[PDB]
């Protein structure tokens, strides 16, 4: 694929979490 | 979206509109996976049984969106298509197995804060992720209810076993769709709606960080209902058609 | 229902 893919300019590149991503994270059992 | 919330800004980065020009209206979602590349369901742009057909001149993607109506000036881009490619076994008279297209530019967008590409799946990160109760994230500018957002909705769903998919239709599943959403028991809801489709099911993946398009927004019958998922086109399994027609047509 | 897009893109 991509070197930068699914990487966010305004969340994973500045390391800033979304409201919910953890909910992701935390279904990943 | 229905029983979403308010994207954040930035959020779905790789979130596209399928946008038609005359009358000017969202037909679907969709998403960007390059510069030049941007992935959304068949239906979206090919479906006889209601007359739909588009050509490439019939559309246009509009790319780093956040507001539904609204001419986002200085974030958005908007762009022309230069070839659509469907699926050559995409299943419009059954059930949509392998409802995915491809949609190239005809120059590439520019990236920025607002736009940026998501990550195609590898198979590892799909066996690894494509898992019963792991929850995948689900965007679009789609129906609220079976009015309209104002602005990109977002909604986190969890993958749902086989059977229970299978055993909540009549329609024919294939191994190209996987379905998401909450049982009645659990308590919490949500569901893609129309206009969704065409619209991205991405995962972050715990061991790098990044955001992969495990689903392309496929079908429901209503939304958000009891008893029924979301279906969604599985990504991974027809990624082979997709490195096909980008190598091959691709500059 | 939409805000008019520049005429450029159509
Ligand atoms: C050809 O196979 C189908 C065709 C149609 C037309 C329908 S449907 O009953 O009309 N529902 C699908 C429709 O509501 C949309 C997708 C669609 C739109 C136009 C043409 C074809 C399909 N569903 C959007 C949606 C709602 C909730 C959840 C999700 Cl994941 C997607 C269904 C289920 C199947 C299997
Ligand atoms: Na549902």
């Amino acid at each position: 694929g991509e070197a930068d893919c699914g990487l966010r300019p305004l969340f994973e590149k500045k390391s800033l979490e979304d409201k919910t991503e953890r909910e992701l994270l935390e279904s990943y059992i | 979206i229905v029983e979403g919330s308010d994207a954040e800004i930035g959020m779905s980065p790789w979130q596209v509109m399928l946008f038609r020009k005359s009358p000017q209206e969202l037909l679907c979602g969709a998403s960007l996976i390059s510069d030049r590349w941007v992935l959304t369901a068949a239906h979206c742009l090919l479906y006889p049984p209601w007359d739909k057909n588009f050509t490439e001149n019939d559309l246009l993607v509009r790319i780093g969106k956040h507001s539904r109506t609204r001419y986002e000036r200085n974030i958005e881009k908007i762009s022309m298509l230069e070839k659509i490619y469907i699926h050559p076994r995409y299943n419009w008279r059954e059930n949509l197995d392998r409802d995915i297209a491809l949609m190239k530019l005809k120059k590439p967008v520019a990236f920025s804060d607002y736009i940026h590409p998501v990550c195609l799946p590898d198979r590892e990160t799909a066996a690894s992720l494509l898992q019963a109760g792991y929850k995948g994230r689900v965007t679009g500018w789609g129906n609220l209810k079976e009015g309209q957002p104002s602005v990109l909705q977002v909604v986190n769903l969890p993958i749902v076993e086989r059977p229970v998919c299978k055993d909540s239709t009549r329609i024919r599943i294939t191994d190209n769709m996987f379905c998401a959403g909450y049982k009645p028991d659990e308590g919490k809801r949500g569901d893609a709606c129309e206009g969704d489709s065409g619209g991205p099911f991405v995962m972050k993946s715990p061991f790098n960080n990044r955001w992969y398009q495990m689903g392309i927004v496929s079908w429901g019958e209503g939304c958000d209902r009891d008893g029924k998922y979301g279906f969604y086109t599985h990504v991974f399994r027809l990624k082979k058609w997709i490195q096909k027609v980008i190598d091959q047509f691709g500059e | 229902d939409f805000e008019e897009i520049p005429e450029e893109y159509l």
